[PDB]
């Protein structure tokens, strides 16, 4: 009994009429006759099963010894769970049935099909004497609504050929007679006939709903609910009290109304009272099905209903209602964190009290196999009395078994890790110290959870796929993993710190004999400037060790750690002070060279020697360790005197408020920087004890300086805050308060100074309190948008690549190229260090050798065989992701790349502090010749060359082939250096402010007539301004060449707003003159959820074509401003802009398809439809990376790029398609049909290309299936649309196989899923 | 909040792009609250209940 | 008795005492909370508060 | 003004009323939708006729019982825009009731 | 481990006897979900 | 979409009706101006709302006798646009006749 597809739709009523049973008529009370409710009452005896093992429903026949007997009183049989699909109660009731799929859901199935307005759908009940069914001599409409007197007049006037019913069953009397195959074709011909706003607004989508309903193959007469389905009490939650906030309230209400209806139909009551009973029955039935229907306000307790009949599928609208909620998993537990630093990375602990009952069936099976406990009761007597045999079995089982550990908030993929348990006295687990910071859980009372994998494959994947020895290089970050903090770095910093005046100086000695000398007596660990024996191995061949010996200058602790250092490693990583970054780069080098097992063993030995020598080192802070700077009070006094004199001149009347504010900022910054420099240069050279030189600068013996120089967690800000001043920090913005705070932790603080300190502390806690809802809600949408991803292809085969242009700014590179080389695999067009040749056979992995090969070549950017572009038309492939996990192998097919990619975005954004705290020239920092690329150079008569363009790019070949200097010059600047002039660095090449973007003119000659007026454009107290667009509101055209010449012989003359132009009329100036000088909550946000919502910018840019000549008429006209001179003139297409920024389109900025930024950032809708896919993708990735480098947390580019690819859903294809006219179509379903249009060779069958931006939230809440995209949705409105449309799921999505449960196509079982491909197709 | 007259800021936030408003509210000890709000059209409205 | 006992038994301002360290019975009778009926703009948190 | 900006201000005032009232039930959501369509109305006559001139609106309506019978044109237009805003805020607040419960 | 009575009983027998096998089918909780979806107006049949 | 365009259409139609008939009398200005105001309104449904949306027209009535008795809002809006166009044409007709008399010699 297998299953392939799941399709939910309204079935035929003939199966319900064949299953017509039950007697749910009268509400008799529950009696205590046969310890269960009796026949024809509350919980009637029709649909019951055996409440015990084998029984009848009365105390009767059908014992377990006899099968296949029809019951006497009832119609139930012997077997279970097969009769229950037939014995369900199907009784006809409430012929005015409920149509809540037209009420609760937003489309109307029965209303839009019969041309019925929504107001009539809301007013089906309280009706007035029927609707006239059509016939022979009927005059009015078949759906005409009349009153009671009008229907009585129609009844007394029509007479013959008239058959109608009383209630709302008459519509069913139409739907039993509905053999309609004509009206839907008329509606689709009316839809294809006209196209306007009266058909787009809620008529086109319901017309397409009728088109999808008529082509589904289902009959409309199957929509008739003739009977009321009654669920069996055995399948419902059994309750013999029996009614405590459950189904029984509406149950007894419906049965009571049914009894009243049947009694007044058997006793022949008049029409008004039975009409009232039928409308109360309908009010019971529709509230039994779906609550609310925009009325019947909830009163509260049991006098008002809470749980309806369809409320079992969703009782709560949160996260846990029937859609595979959080189940309490057995063989599991919850435990409290501590740390035991005496086991390896593969070994851990587990409490004795938990582990005695985590392996009960294993101990029972070993007692049955060893032949000591022959029965299960003897096994209980051996376990629950704690004899030594079950202790030995517990020791045998716990020694070799994988046990999962995780956190109850799990926002990383690193949370679930398997380890090996050890019987430890107590009842608290410990956590391994190379694991604690990866879970982001300090020792502050956090609680972990313990799980036990129970199968062969679960234990094998726990020992092979999910532990700490196979999760390296942090795929959420792409950075180094776990080097400890504050203990191991402290110990390895103390034992490797050089210092003079050692006990027994200058000894020549071998390697291990220094540990022989150090352990007894007469040797310090500092031990500076002593040459001893050291043995270093190197590798040059294919994993070959070179035996070498050397005499090297080092210390005791470094040479002891050199034995802890494995065979082949360099020596220059040892001679430093060995801080946190030094141990991190040492771990990086040993992981890069020696593999995985030697670097795991070496990190284990680093952990061992750190937590073994931290006790020998000794950390101590006290009353004398905090060094008070001797020049502190003088700096405080002179700063107070300067602030006092400056506020005296402030109240004299020479300084304004903002000037005093900025002076307070930089003067108090200079003050606490002088205090910091004073405590630094009083902290360095305190120790002067030495030998043979009697005066030497030596590192001091204070602890705070050692923890500051170690660089583990101690920064310079905390160092200047502890011994120096605390500083000046405000609550709302983190501003600098003008009140003096010159306190110190060595002295007594003032009351108001500590009050400003708790201002700052409470503001910081109010800023960090946002991290809960910011991290709990964003990752939900990020994973739900990346659900339907099955990687199933290794041969990608694409041609379009992505130009990897970095965000390089300045002399030193900020974001390098080496992180972009590794991972992804480049395309077939890359070049050698030689000129104009090829480097790859189009299948080549990229790491440090090939990274050096792609570093030594002369190229600025390469193209990458990569994502989204052409997609192989079979899944997502493998060369777009490459290698980002712990293994260096290519990520093959069947791996959930998108689920890793979604959790690797805002991993620790968390809004760390104050929402990440949210020149006047162009100074260069790198040498090289300047060549103007894409720059309209205009020769100026002053002797210089101004820049009349906005784009500036340059490639530099000085040391590396990749460029290191772009320096995008703003529009309207004066370049001090000519084209092709050598610069030496540190010199201003553009003498213009970057905040001002004027428009430099292109042609000389006579000034356009823009004559002044008093108060309109001029300001009188040359410097005579002639035009001001911002003051009047442009009335300006193209200037002449010399006197009156046209500009046709070799694009509009502009002036900025609110400026005083020094050029007057009748001056005859040359070409190239520069005009006048006059031209935080957004950046604090993570800016991730707003891009998924497809946010709208403030002002969109102006798009045009290749013909991009612009012009303007008067100030204002009858239409909107700036009637466009381009586009319209060669291709009819207009645009309307009410208000935007100033126009900057000129001859220097070339305008083509995909125009540059003119008036603010353009929305990515038109940028995706017109510019390109890869441009919008790289722009989104660069914006998110700019936000993340403003925050200070590095993320992965491939994950953000996959997220942008998931934002590319819901496109509208070209109208030259098969049943396609401006329809929102799935992009994957559109690109499946490429081969169908290629084989037929017709443009009418399929569209060419399409891509639209439409929201990632809408793409995540409306997917190909109805099981997925239903957690953060309403289940009823999705199931009604899936039942009307008749859409199946085919069981392919990841969330579908999570909710349903099969062989999931992500991971190791996808090949087993391909076994299903070997089962259905050709099997 | 004490029974009296409050003059909060209400810096636009739903209609304007940074225009300031000068409004007033009256919260009594019981009943409905009175609101004398501002307007870029410079009109005085009442939005009780 | 249907209003006084209901208010003194089930209310947001009348909860279970953390009856532990002697300081707690002082700081539970001498605390100020803005949450509850009346005088609460937003139930979860607030920036201006 | 356009239809989109007026509708954005409409459900903005609706979600501000939800954040002020802390409404969970759908039957209590509907009264907030009616009060929010009662709120956020424009007093400029040009904006009122611009809502009637923009897209996403039709001349014929479903219900005629809410249509008043008076010589005032602006009252009939305000009732029609009020009915359209109640329908549209219900259709786009059925999801917002789940979104607000899933935010906090 | 968390859903089925028969499934936990079969896993208990496989852990005592030392077998460690999977399940031969449906956990019948998705059948409870389909039963709760049959509480609406739609009547669900199974497709194989 | 604005009132200025329909005002320019009515302006051009009134100039054409002055130029074609050559009327020099101020009392016989009835039929040409009334037919120009009747032929200036748009026949589409959305254009009536577009004229009512822009500025230059209000809700306050000058004469209550021009109000029809119907249940259609679109006919009342068409009558209001017709009333505003008659106000504009009967206020600009004297200036256009002055320009027509000063144009030729």
């Amino acid at each position: 009994e297998e299953f392939d597809a799941i399709k939910i739709a309204l079935a035929s009523p003939d199966m319900i009429r064949s299953w017509s049973f039950g007697e749910v008529k009268k509400p008799e009370t529950i009696n205590y006759r046969t310890f269960k409710p009796e026949r024809d009452g509350l919980f009637c005896a029709r649909i019951f099963g055996p409440v015990k093992d084998y029984e009848c429903l009365c105390g009767k026949y059908k014992r377990l010894k006899h099968r296949g007997v029809i019951c006497e009183k009832c119609g139930v049989e012997v077997t279970q769970t097969k009769v229950r699909r037939e014995r369900m109660g199907h009784i006809e009731l409430a012929s005015p049935t409920a149509h809540i799929w037209f009420l609760k859901s937003l489309p109307s199935r029965i209303g839009l099909l019969l041309d019925m307005p929504l107001r009539d759908i809301e007013r089906v009940l309280y009706f007035e004497s029927y609707v006239v069914i059509e016939g022979g001599m009927t005059n009015l409409e078949r759906q005409q609504i009349l009153t009671e007197e009008q229907y009585l007049d129609a009844l007394e006037e029509f007479g013959d050929e008239f058959d109608a019913k009383m209630g709302a069953e008459a519509i069913q009397a139409l739907l039993k007679s509905m053999d309609l195959e004509q009206e839907c074709e008329q509606l689709r011909e009316e839809l294809n006939e006209t196209n306007s706003e009266t058909k787009r607004k809620k008529l086109t989508k319901r017309i397409k709903l009728l088109e999808a309903f008529v082509q589904s193959g289902n009959k409309p007469e199957w929509m008739i609910l003739t009977v009321l389905p009654v669920l069996p009490p055995d399948l419902r939650p059994l309750v013999p009290r029996f009614a405590t906030s459950d189904l029984n309230d509406l149950y007894r209400r419906v049965i009571n109304r049914n009894n009243r209806l049947k009694r007044l139909l058997d006793l022949a009551a008049p029409d008004i009272i039975v009409r009232n009973e039928k409308r109360m029955l309908q009010e019971a039935v529709d509230a039994l099905l779906d609550n609310g229907r925009r009325g019947r306000a909830i009163t509260g307790s049991n006098k008002r209903p809470l749980k309806s009949l369809a409320d079992m599928i969703k009782g709560k609208q949160g996260r846990f209602r029937q859609n595979l909620l959080g189940k309490r998993v057995d063989y599991s537990g919850r435990s409290v964190i501590t740390v035991g630093p005496y086991l390896r990375l593969h070994q851990c602990g587990l409490p004795k009290k938990m582990a005695l009952e985590l392996f009960k069936p294993f101990i029972y099976g070993k007692l049955e196999l060893r032949g000591l406990a022959t029965t299960i009761k003897a096994a209980k007597k051996m376990v629950e009395r704690e004899e030594a045999v079950v202790w030995d079995i517990l020791d045998e089982v716990i020694r070799e078994h994988p046990v999962l550990l995780n956190r109850a908030p799990t926002l990383h993929r690193l949370g679930i890790q398997a380890f090996e348990p050890v019987l430890i006295e107590g009842k608290a687990i410990q956590l391994h110290p190379l694991v604690c910071a990866a879970y982001n859980a300090d020792f502050d009372g956090d609680q972990m959870a313990v799980h036990v994998p129970l199968t062969l494959e679960a234990q094998l994947e726990a020992r092979a796929l999910m532990m700490s020895t196979n999760n390296i290089l942090s795929p959420a970050n792409g950075e180094p993993i776990i080097v400890p903090s504050q203990d191991v770095v402290l110990g390895l910093y103390y034992m490797t710190r050089d210092c003079v005046n050692a006990k027994g100086e200058g000894m020549v000695l071998t390697g291990p004999k220094e540990a022989e000398r150090l352990y007894r007596s007469g040797l310090a660990s500092l031990h500076a400037r002593v040459k001893v024996r050291i043995t270093e191995y190197e590798k040059d061949a294919n994993g070959e060790l070179v035996a070498k010996t050397s005499l090297k200058d080092t210390t005791v602790g470094r040479a002891i750690l050199w034995m802890i250092v494995p065979k082949g490693l360099p020596y220059s990583i040892v001679n430093q002070a060995l801080g946190k970054k030094a141990i991190s780069k040492m771990l990086n080098t040993c992981y890069r060279i020696l593999g995985l097992k030697p670097t795991v063993i070496f990190a284990d030995q680093i952990m061992y020697t750190g937590f073994a020598y931290a006790a020998r080192s000794g950390a101590s802070v006290g009353i004398d360790d905090m060094v008070i700077p001797e020049k502190k009070h003088e700096i405080i006094s002179e700063a107070e005197a300067e602030v006092a004199e400056i506020q005296e001149q402030f109240q004299s009347g020479l300084v304004t408020a903002g000037e005093r504010y900025n002076k307070v900022i930089d003067i108090w910054a200079a003050a606490n920087d002088r205090v910091s420099k004073a405590m630094m240069d009083n902290l360095q050279t305190e120790t002067v004890i030495n030998r043979d030189g009697q005066e030497e600068k030596q590192v001091s013996f204070n602890s705070i300086y050692m923890m500051a120089d170690s660089g583990a967690r101690g920064s310079a800000a905390q160092i200047r805050q502890l011994a120096g001043m605390r500083g000046l920090m405000a609550k709302p913005d983190g501003s600098i308060i003008e009140t003096p705070i010159t306190a110190n932790f060595r002295e007594g603080l003032n009351v108001l100074q500590y009050f400003i300190s708790t201002h700052g502390a409470r503001k910081g806690l109010a800023d960090t309190a946002l991290k809960t809802a910011n991290s709990g809600y964003l990752t939900r949408r990020l994973v739900d948008v990346a659900q339907d991803l099955v990687v199933t292809e290794d041969d990608c085969g694409t041609h379009e690549g992505i130009m990897m242009t970095p965000v390089i700014e300045g002399g030193d590179v900020k974001e390098p190229l080496r992180d972009r080389v590794l991972g992804r695999v480049t395309a077939e067009d890359v070049l050698k260090p030689g000129t104009a040749d090829i480097l790859v056979p189009r299948n080549t992995l990229l790491h440090e050798q090939w990274c050096d090969l792609l570093e030594e070549n002369s190229v600025d950017a390469v193209k990458v065989r990569s994502v989204v572009s052409c997609d192989t038309d079979f899944g997502v492939c493998a060369h777009c992701y490459g290698r980002d996990l712990a293994r260096g192998h290519i990520i093959n097919k069947g791996e959930a790349i998108g689920v890793i990619a979604a959790q690797s975005i805002g991993e620790p954004g968390t809004q760390l502090t104050m929402r990440t705290f949210h020149e006047s020239s162009i100074q260069v920092k790198n040498k090289g010749s300047i060549k103007l690329s894409n720059v309209k150079s205009v020769v100026n008569s002053s002797g210089k060359l101004v820049i009349t363009s906005r784009n500036t790019e340059l490639k530099l070949i000085d040391e590396f082939g990749r460029t290191k200097e772009s320096y995008k010059v703003p529009y309207g600047a004066v370049l001090a250096k000519g084209d092709g002039e050598q610069v030496a660095g540190g010199e201003t090449v553009a003498n213009w402010d970057p905040h001002t973007m004027p428009v430099i003119t292109e042609v000389s000659g006579f000034v356009r007539f823009t004559d002044m007026i008093d108060g309109q454009t001029i300001t009188r107290q040359s410097s005579l301004v002639v035009l001001d667009s911002a003051e009047r509101t442009r009335p300006a055209l193209k200037i002449v060449d010399a006197q009156g010449n046209d500009v046709l012989i070799p694009a509009q003359y502009f002036l900025p707003g609110k400026a005083i132009v020094q050029l007057e009329d009748g001056v005859q100036i040359s070409s190239g003159d520069t005009l006048a000088r006059i031209p935080d909550i957004t950046g604090g946000l993570p800016r991730v959820a707003d891009l998924f919502e497809a946010r709208r910018p403030k002002e969109p840019a102006i798009l045009a074509e290749i013909s991009g000549i612009v012009s303007f008429g008067k100030e204002t006209k009858g239409k909107r401003r700036l009637v466009i001179t381009p586009v319209d003139g060669s291709d009819p297409y207009e645009e309307m802009i009410p208000k935007w920024r100033q126009l900057n389109v000129f001859e220097g900025e070339r305008v083509e398809r995909g125009d540059v930024i003119s008036d603010g950032p353009e929305a990515p809708h038109d940028i995706l439809r017109l510019r390109g896919v890869h441009a919008v993708t790289r722009y989104i990735v660069n914006e998110v990376q700019d936000v993340y480098r403003l925050q200070g947390v590095k993320i992965n580019d491939k994950h953000i790029e996959v997220i942008v690819r998931q934002m590319l859903r819901k496109a509208t294809i070209v109208n030259a398609g098969s049943s396609d006219f401006l329809e929102g179509e799935q992009v994957e379903y559109s690109r499946v049909k490429i081969a169908n249009r290629e084989l037929e060779a017709n443009g009418k069958v399929g569209a060419t290309y399409s891509r639209d931006l439409l929201g990632i939230t809408k793409a995540s809440l409306a997917t190909e299936s109805f099981i997925s995209a239903a957690s953060f949705q309403e289940t009823t409105r999705v199931l009604t649309e899936a039942a009307v449309a008749g859409k199946r799921d085919e069981l392919r999505g990841l969330k579908e196989n999570v909710i349903v449960g099969r062989l999931i196509p992500a991971g190791t079982g996808y090949a087993y899923h391909q076994d299903r491909m070997r089962r259905r197709a050709a099997g | 909040r004490s029974p009296g007259v409050f003059f909060d800021s209400d810096k636009g936030k739903t209609h304007s792009s940074g225009k300031v408003l000068y409004n007033a509210r009256i919260i009594p000890y019981r009943g409905s609250w009175l609101d004398f709000e501002f307007d870029p059209k410079d009109n005085l409205f009442v939005r009780i209940d | 008795s249907a209003a006084v006992k209901e208010f003194f038994g089930s209310s947001q301002l009348s909860q279970f005492m953390d009856q532990n360290n002697p300081l707690s019975e002082i700081t539970h009778k001498r605390r100020i909370s803005a949450l509850g009926p009346g005088g609460l703009t937003r139930e979860r948190a607030g920036f201006e508060v | 003004m356009t239809y989109n900006n007026v509708f954005d201000h409409a459900y903005e005032m609706l979600k501000e009323n939800i954040r002020y009232d802390d409404i969970r039930d759908t039957d209590d959501l509907h009264d907030a939708i009616h009060m929010a369509a009662d709120n956020a109305v424009p007093h400029y006559y040009a904006d009122i006729f611009s809502v009637m001139a923009s897209e996403g609106i039709d001349l014929e309506f479903e219900d005629s019982g809410l249509m008043p019978d008076t010589k005032d044109v602006i009252r009939i237009l305000q009732a029609r825009i009020y009915e359209q805003l109640t329908i549209d805020l219900w259709e786009d607040a059925e999801d917002l009731l789940n979104e607000y419960l899933e935010e906090v | 481990k968390s859903d089925d009575v028969n499934g936990r009983t079969k896993m208990y027998k496989n852990i005592v006897d030392g077998n460690h096998q999977m399940e031969p089918g449906m956990p019948e909780s998705f059948n409870v979900l389909l039963k709760e979806i049959r509480s609406l107006g739609i009547n669900i049949e199974l497709e194989d």
